[PDB]
RNA sequence: UACGGUGCUGAAGCAACAAAUGCCCUGCUUCCAGGAAAAGCCUCUAAGCAUCAGGUAACAUCAAAUCGUACCCCAAACCG
RNA sequence: CGAAGGUGUGCUGUGAGGCAUGCUGGAGGUAUCAGAAGUGCGAAUGCUGACAUAAGUAACGAUAAAGCGGGUGAAAAGCCCGCUCGCCGGAAGACCAAGGGUUCCUGUCCAACGUUAAUCGGGGCAGGGUGAGUCGACCCCUAAGGCGAGGCCGAAAGGCGUAGUCGAUGGGAAACAGGUUAAUAUUCCUGUACUUGGUGUUACUGCGAAGGGGGGACGGAGAAGGCUAUGUUGGCCGGGCG
RNA sequence: UAAGGUGAUAUGAACCGUUAUAACCGGCGAUUUCCGAAUGGGGAAACCCAGUGUGUUUCGACACACUAUCAUUAACUGAAUCCAUAGGUUAAUGAGGCGAACCGGGGGAACUGAAACAUCUAAGUACCCCGAGGAAAAGAAAUCAACCGAGAUUCCCCCAGUAGCGGCGAGCGAACGGGGAGCAGCCCAGAGCCUGAAUCAGUGUGUGUGUUAGUGGAAGCGUCUGGAAAGGCGCGCGAUACAGGGUGACAGCCCCGUACACAAAAAUGCACAUGCUGUGAGCUCGAUGAGUAGGGCGGGACACGUGGUAUCCUGUCUGAAUAUGGGGGGACCAUCCUCCAAGGCUAAAUACUCCUGACUGACCGAUAGUGAACCAGUACCGUGAGGGAAAGGCGAAAAGAAC
């Protein structure tokens, strides 16, 4: 069957990447998030 | 060598420098084959041109 | 004019290699590991100059870094840079 | 933004109590009007958004003391 | 301001050699000597075809604690405590017996 | 000949027929549902420049950097 | 001269319990009288870990299929070489993009992995391997759309959007054949080409844009005609005479 | 400060050093790739592509600096449109982003409880957003009181679960007054007179006191058991040091320390003193914060749910007097008392702990205690936001088993 992760690095790079996350208020409540938590990948931006 | 060196002019620390850069590059050529068996010799130069890219921006600009 | 300090930076080591006697006995092409950042008339400057010989043409290529594992971490080799440096005929290096 | 310029009037939130004092959030508005003020030592015409009470003040001290205001504010006219 | 140094001769004082002497041949940074002829055990030395080693049951010297061993006083044959003071602006050993500078 | 290979040499190398869903074809015919944009490219002049700049024509010389390039890709290497 | 803890035994109390001691263990334990409690577990389809059971049972993943000799090796139904057999063949062959990211090649190892063994492997370990002016990206250009100086609007955050600037899946310069590596090749080599920029002379002399125009630049279906790829036969050459 | 060193797994190699530029610790410095507010333009973060200028060139080309946006200011320029203005450009200064809690403000729930539920509660809670400081906020009476008087603000204990509010239900819940911590008052709405006089800010200097490396630092032997003594048994000694930890079993006297005594080239905090710059001090005579108070309508805050509801805020419409005046004293009027709004500033007591140092615990002791004693916000899972583990101990010493 066909299953719902198709990957592509542009779409996913687009949608949840380091520019994306950074572009708007809320995304860099997320970033922050994950420093206070100590993440050591903090996005997907490979 | 700082007290050495803190009696040169800023062309023979340039001098220096670009003789150091030389025998750096001798040494690192000679231990990329297994030819070299000082290994602190490396150490030792790259130390030193430390030291003289210190002097230079303590008679130059200061 | 390129400067002689990045001259004296630029090239790392001789690789050695059955491939890199093949090309030094067949093509006089010696094979270089040179500094990640370098191109090819940094090389090409560098050869000319510290070993004074005249090179023909450099091809680069860029050697990824494997992936170990030192008892059970694992681990990432670097990122090196690899150069194919032609030297003219009658050249000679050791 | 339904700001007054002259008197810095702003929506207010209140209540809409009913009968039965079922009470839902409302807003409180400004009658916040665009209005051309002549000026008359500058000769030409200013246009403020300003409320009707803005505009009882304009016609009691005049247009030149309250632009010194909105200058000493720091306010765009 | 290490009491017990390298070239000091010392005494035993507790272990299964309680009153032997011997030099020390190095100190370790975890406080611990290297008595020349003392603290031997027996290394089961295994043979390696580089460095040219046959491989037998080697005995050699273990290290052993600082407190474990003072200072020989060979003029009072004994163990001495060791004190510190200046003399000429340098500071200097001292047994704590006699008040005598260590040399 | 290490039987894996390596070296040397090397004939003929034409014609007919059939023939594509590929090419001419971004064509031609026809229909209505009426079928991207911008740059490169060509050209026109504006201010400007005036015999300098620039233009094309030939020739010489120099440069063309950087990154990817292994391997699977229908699959035991992708999503399951 | 052996603590706690563990494991037995003997004795004792109405009971929760208590005491002594053998073995193990190898360093802490604690009377009494008071004090404070994370103070007592068999159940909560309780939580976590370990071990049973069914049970050495079901199954070992397309009914495309295997047989033999020799080799290596501790050992061969499975590896290698060989001869036969069978299967796909508009694919179960070959080349890529996306995606993965060294799985590529060589040597060595067989613990784990592999639904069996394994000397084998996409497994472990070490080394090696990806070569471009012409391929592709980058780059020039824009679509849908996104962002958006100013701006307009909005309690705040922010929303929309002008000039612009991004954004391919589309437009835009140029390389082919042969050979070669264990592994790369339109990338290396041999041969033969091509393109766009430069500087520099020489001849000639209207050059100039963020502007104007042209071009790029565009649909569906259908009909033939002309070709080639490619194939067949003949000829030709080499070998053969079962 | 030093006789030992070149961080760890993790040896080894090659070396350095031993009386002082070995190493180590601290102060001030130097360098400080790329991304990231990211700021030269772009961008799928750690990448792509420039421009200008000044330099070098072995003409191939190299190196360095600068170039974001907005606000404010200044200069120049500059439309329709004459002046002008908008606009443009240069230049200078500043901001931007991150961060645990505390703080002020702008918005603002519902589950729940009421044994249902709608007023009410939960609760101005959670949450979002903005801004600030080491604290913030508030703050020097148009306040209370009661005919006696008090005398800014904030905080604690009472008053008091009282008075009240309230489908008078559930529930919410003061104040006056009293005891305390801590205390500090000032200025402009304006002229003069005397003129720099108090105080504060900044910047120097000097002294003291800290902080950021450090130094000295007492006093035990014998014997028995035992693998090993710090234990047992004797005999001594120190203590302004019997805090603690380590050492082959439990050490005041083995070690590190502790009590105590000191110590800083350099940087820096805090006090004073004073220098300089700026600042004005005091006296006299005045002035006394208008679309404001108040009111009507609709809401909100006050313990007070519109009620007989004072007081405070304002979205809307209005709208005074102004020291001979006005506000309040819980509907309202009269008398009396008290105060002076429509301009501001202000320390302390108060709140918190991302972080640092010291110490403590009838706190845990590896299914506990942080999720994490161990390379844990890791492995792993998820497109993603996000979720989120398991896993400690040889021995005194590797003497980690030659053969
Ligand atoms: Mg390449
Ligand atoms: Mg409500
Ligand atoms: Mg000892
Ligand atoms: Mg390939
Ligand atoms: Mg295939
Ligand atoms: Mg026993
Ligand atoms: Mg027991
Ligand atoms: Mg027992
Ligand atoms: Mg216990
Ligand atoms: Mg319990
Ligand atoms: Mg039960
Ligand atoms: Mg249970
Ligand atoms: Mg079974
Ligand atoms: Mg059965
Ligand atoms: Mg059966
Ligand atoms: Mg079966
Ligand atoms: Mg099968
Ligand atoms: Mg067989
Ligand atoms: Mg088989
Ligand atoms: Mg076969
Ligand atoms: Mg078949
Ligand atoms: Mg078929
Ligand atoms: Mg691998
Ligand atoms: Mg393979
Ligand atoms: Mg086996
Ligand atoms: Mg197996
Ligand atoms: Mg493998
Ligand atoms: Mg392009
Ligand atoms: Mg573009
Ligand atoms: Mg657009
Ligand atoms: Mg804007
Ligand atoms: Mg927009
Ligand atoms: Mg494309
Ligand atoms: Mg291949
Ligand atoms: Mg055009
Ligand atoms: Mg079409
Ligand atoms: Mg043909
Ligand atoms: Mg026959
Ligand atoms: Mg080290
Ligand atoms: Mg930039
Ligand atoms: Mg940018
Ligand atoms: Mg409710
Ligand atoms: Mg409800
Ligand atoms: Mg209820
Ligand atoms: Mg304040
Ligand atoms: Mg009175
Ligand atoms: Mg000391
Ligand atoms: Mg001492
Ligand atoms: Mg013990
Ligand atoms: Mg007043
Ligand atoms: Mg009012
Ligand atoms: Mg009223
Ligand atoms: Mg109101
Ligand atoms: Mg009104
Ligand atoms: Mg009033
Ligand atoms: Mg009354
Ligand atoms: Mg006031
Ligand atoms: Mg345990
Ligand atoms: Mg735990």
């Amino acid at each position: 069957m066909k299953r719902t992760f198709q990957p592509s690095v542009l779409k996913r790079n687009r949608s949840h990447g380091f520019r994306a996350r950074m572009a708007t208020k809320n995304g860099r409540q997320v970033l922050a998030r994950r420093r206070a938590k100590g993440r050591a990948r903090l996005t997907v931006s490979k | 060598k700082a007290k050495e060196l803190r009696e040169k002019s800023v062309e023979e620390l340039n001098t220096e420098l670009l003789n150091l850069l030389r025998e750096q590059f001798n040494l690192r050529m000679q231990a990329a084959s297994g030819q070299l068996q000082q290994s602190h010799l490396l150490k030792q130069v790259r130390r030193d041109v430390a030291r003289v890219k210190t002097l230079l921006n303590e008679k130059a600009g200061a | 004019m390129i400067r002689e300090e990045r001259l004296l930076k630029v090239l790392r080591a001789p690789h050695v290699s059955e491939k890199a006697s093949t090309a030094m006995e067949k093509s006089n092409t010696i094979v270089l590991k040179v500094a990640k950042d370098a191109t090819k008339a940094e090389i090409k400057a560098a050869v000319q100059k510290l070993f004074e010989v005249e090179v023909e043409v450099v091809n680069t290529l860029v050697v990824k870094g494997k992936v170990k594992r030192h008892g059970q971490r694992i681990g990432r080799r670097s990122d090196w840079k690899k150069a194919y440096v032609t030297l003219k005929e009658g050249q000679n290096l050791d | 933004s339904r700001v007054c310029q002259v008197t810095g009037k702003r929506p207010v939130t209140g209540n809409n109590r009913s009968h039965a004092l079922n009470a839902t959030k409302r807003r409180f508005l400004p009658n916040l009007h665009s209005h051309r003020f002549w000026v008359e030592s500058e000769k030409r015409f200013v246009t403020l958004r300003v409320s009707a009470k803005g505009m009882r003040v304009i016609d009691k001290k005049g247009i030149d003391t309250v632009l010194a205001e909105l200058r000493a504010r720091g306010e765009k006219y | 301001a290490a009491k017990i140094r390298r070239d000091d001769e010392v005494i035993v004082l507790t272990g299964k050699d309680k009153g032997k002497r011997g030099k020390v041949k190095n100190v370790l940074s975890s406080g611990k000597v290297i008595v020349e002829g003392i603290n031997l055990v027996k290394k089961h030395q295994k043979p390696v075809p580089a460095l040219n080693q046959p491989g037998g049951i080697v005995e050699k010297e273990a290290a052993i604690q600082v407190s474990n061993v003072a200072i020989f006083n060979a003029a009072t044959g004994k163990a001495d405590r060791v004190g510190f003071r200046f003399e000429d602006g340098k500071k200097v050993r001292f047994f704590k017996s006699n008040s005598e500078t260590i040399k």
